[PDB]
């Protein structure tokens, strides 16, 4: 029950990214979907 | 962590806090006991969560 992230009462803390997992996997397939259907010219 | 959005006192003087990595329901809530000190800041608003 005693978690190794339980450095917060140090005064150690995380930040989230301003980026989700799935905002950057919306970005690569976005990518893939441009080079698979129109090559370079995107 | 307390965070202050602002969009610039040229703009205007409102501004939205964020209070890092805390739950809203364990914010001090203290908004008219402010005075009597609860909290180590000395603000508090009850504005939209």
């Amino acid at each position: 029950r005693d978690l190794i992230c339980a450095q917060k009462f140090k005064g150690l803390t995380v930040l989230p990214p301003l980026l989700t997992d799935e905002m950057i996997a919306q970005y690569t397939s976005a990518l893939l979907a441009g080079t698979i259907t129109s090559g370079w010219t995107f | 962590g307390v965070s202050v959005i602002t969009p610039g006192t040229n703009t205007s003087n409102q501004v939205a806090v964020l209070y890092q990595g805390v739950n809203c329901t364990e914010v001090p809530v203290a908004i008219h006991a402010d005075q009597l000190t609860p909290t180590w800041r000395v603000y508090s608003t009850g504005s939209n969560v």
